């Protein structure tokens, strides 16, 4: 029914490993860039 | 430029304005002032300079007379080694849209008086140079940034 059965799951292994690696790395890079805004503080100082 | 220091050297002594806080000016005492003078205005940390039609020997003589007695302890001789100031890759944005024109200052950390690289950094700074709309040179100025400006 599906001769690709063996290679399909072999790919599924490679996929899951790569995907796990890349998702983590991209999460850091996102957090790294967004760190500027995430930590940013602001004040309201008129000549009141 | 005060804001620049306030964020570049944030959390250190260099982050403070020369004039000081409003609260400090409000509440500074004669004791506090006299303390500063006695603590800082000390002979080894002072330089009597002169320039003109002045004989150097006559200068050190009048200096020898009015610049006074020797310090007693070793503490009063030694020149203080200031604690280091930490640079911070950071920004401070004080926004006021009612303000006519905007001011922007951007800087990296320098080397210090001792470093011979300070000469090259002045050569580099000379390349870019400076400009304001009264520079008669106009579009023909050698400075690329000025020409684009
Ligand atoms: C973000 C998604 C990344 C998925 C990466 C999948 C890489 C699959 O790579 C494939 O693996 C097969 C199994 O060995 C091989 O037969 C193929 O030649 C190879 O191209």
């Amino acid at each position: 029914a599906e001769p690709e059965h063996d290679q399909r799951k072999r790919m599924g292994l490679k996929m899951l490993l790569i995907s796990a690696l890349l998702t983590s790395l991209l999460y850091y890079m996102k957090r790294h860039k967004w760190s500027v805004l995430k930590s940013r503080k602001m004040a309201y100082r008129p000549p009141k | 430029f005060d804001y620049l220091h306030a964020t570049a050297f944030q959390g250190t002594a260099l982050a403070r304005t020369v004039e000081g806080t409003t609260e400090n000016i409000k509440h500074l005492t004669r004791a506090d002032l006299a303390s500063y003078i006695d603590t800082h205005f000390k002979a080894p940390r002072m330089v009597l300079a002169a320039a003109g039609g002045i004989s150097h020997k006559e200068l050190v003589d009048a200096a020898r007379q009015h610049f006074s007695g020797v310090s007693f302890t070793y503490k009063e001789d030694a020149v203080p080694i200031l604690p280091r100031c930490r640079f911070t890759g950071s920004e401070i944005r004080a926004r006021d849209d009612a303000l006519p024109v905007a001011h922007v200052a951007l800087a990296v950390e320098g080397p210090g008086w001792a470093d011979p690289d300070n000469v090259v950094l002045h050569v580099a700074n000379a390349i870019i140079g400076r400009y304001d709309r009264t520079f008669g040179g106009g579009k023909h100025l050698s400075s690329r940034l000025a020409a684009l400006a």
